């Protein structure tokens, strides 16, 4: 997914790295 | 309840059963081992086999291990592999492992495992569900789109598919076609329609289309704990932070930054003219859907607290500048940025993600007539040289009617009352 610059145009605005 | 042991497993359910009770005691180490000697002993046993993912994935939540929850991730793959394995349990162990591949961030790897768990259980609408939210996570809507049709085409009052129908529909800018989907998915109260994200988008459609019945969602999403307020709508938040639409320089705090950026105005300008003119291809549209009409694009200095180093190569002095502030450098949610907006320009009502920004403006170009923002109930106008400071989480709306080009530079600043340690922390947006 692009990224929630401005907006919450994405399903989620943060990437996930576990722990 | 599920039916979780085979033929062969229920022979051995006194050995099974006393090694999940040292696992639901809380005793990780002894049940590893207990379930560590049972595939030893019964390398078949697809409850022995699961006991062991289920202790690994507990043991790397003790530990907080990425690399332990790994081996939980394969010895869940592990479970499928096995002769005789109950239906109830094949799904229980692909569906963790799935799940627990998300939390990792391996996105791919979760989707292969949602794709193979449609093909075991077919008649699963559930876990199409799951798998088209597997596709929304990697960015592939056109794919999560086909599956919530698939779903909708054997199902279709399915409410989890509706609001997902209508959040890609919504995101491709189908706003009068994503509107009764968005509506009727969040009426279901089907179990993960209830949701943040669905409120704001239909209530966003529903204001694009000129349906004043837009603010009754919103009142119903705050009601709903989705939203600190009607006004102020963002998703990602730290409770609690001071709540206001317009802020002034002394109640930021950040006094030094705003006179420095006052001070220097004009190189700031000069380097954003310098690049309209020689590099205008740094400029680039903004791609969030949030315009209805005209033109509108911005030359990015810093996002996430990243320096973009060839960007800054564009405006050396202004960067070099704003490297003796890392309330904003380091505002891993917001940006640094020049943003122009030319005559016929209006930007919808909309929200930023989050309330743990506010959002400096400083004038650098602008017209004396023609160009106001609002932001809640309140509307202003810049004015060259000068910076105004509000809250993008909460609604605000931008008109460009003047006659010739209007420029700003745009700071964003972690919210003042953010710790250190909370500013170290949070993830990135
Ligand atoms: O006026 C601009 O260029 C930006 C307006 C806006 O939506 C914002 O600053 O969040
Ligand atoms: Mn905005």
């Amino acid at each position: 997914q692009g990224k929630c610059k401005n907006g919450l145009g994405e399903y989620t605005c943060t990437s996930l790295e576990g722990f | 309840k599920p039916k979780l042991l085979n033929k062969f497993d229920k022979t051995i359910k006194a050995e099974l059963d006393a090694a999940e009770k040292l696992r639901k005691r809380g005793k990780i180490e002894e049940a590893v081992n207990a379930f560590k000697e049972l595939v030893r002993k019964y390398p078949q046993s697809p409850r022995a086999r699961y006991g062991k993912a289920q202790c690994e994935d507990d043991l790397a939540e003790k530990r907080r291990s990425n690399e332990v929850l790994r081996g939980a991730i394969e010895t869940y793959q592990e479970v499928a592999s096995l002769p005789d394995v109950p239906a109830d349990l094949l799904k229980l162990s692909l569906k963790r492992r799935s799940d627990r591949q998300q939390f990792l961030g391996h996105m791919r790897g979760s989707l292969l495992t949602l794709q193979r768990l449609v093909q075991l259980f077919p008649n699963d609408t559930s876990l199409k569900n799951d798998l088209g939210v597997g596709y929304l996570l990697i960015g592939d809507n056109d794919n999560a789109k086909k599956v919530y049709e698939e779903v909708l085409s054997v199902t279709p009052n399915d409410g989890f598919a509706k609001v997902h129908y209508g959040f890609i529909l919504k995101a491709q800018n189908k706003i009068a076609e994503s509107i009764p989907y968005l509506k009727e998915g969040i009426e279901s109260g089907d179990p993960g329609t209830d949701d943040g994200r669905f409120y704001f988008h239909l209530g966003d459609a529903m204001q694009r289309v000129g349906n004043k019945e837009a603010y009754k969602w919103y009142e119903l999403g705050h009601k709903r704990g989705h939203f600190a307020s009607v006004w102020q709508r963002s998703l990602y938040n730290v409770n609690g932070l001071k709540a206001q639409p317009w802020w002034t320089p002394k109640e930021t705090g950040y006094t030094e930054l705003v006179k420095s950026l006052e001070r220097n105005w004009k190189l700031i300008r000069d380097e954003g003219l310098a690049v309209m003119d020689k590099a205008k291809g740094l400029f680039l549209p903004e791609d969030e859907n949030l315009r209805e009409k005209g033109d509108w694009s911005q030359f990015t200095l810093w996002q996430q607290g990243r320096r973009n180093e060839n960007a800054c190569k564009g405006a050396p002095k202004t960067c070099t500048l704003l490297e003796k502030f890392p309330e904003t450098t380091g505002c891993r949610r917001g940006q640094i940025k020049y943003s122009i907006m030319h005559p016929g320009t209006h930007v919808w009502p909309h929200t930023g993600p989050t309330n743990c920004r506010l959002r400096m403006h400083l004038g650098l170009v602008i017209p004396k007539e023609g160009c106001k923002i609002r932001c809640a109930n309140e509307t202003k106008t810049w004015e060259e040289g000068k910076v105004l400071i509000f809250d993008d989480s909460f609604e605000h709306e931008v008109w460009q009617d003047a006659s010739s080009f209007r420029l700003i530079f745009i700071v964003d600043v972690w919210h003042p009352e953010l710790t250190p340690q909370q500013r170290r922390s949070l993830p990135a947006i």
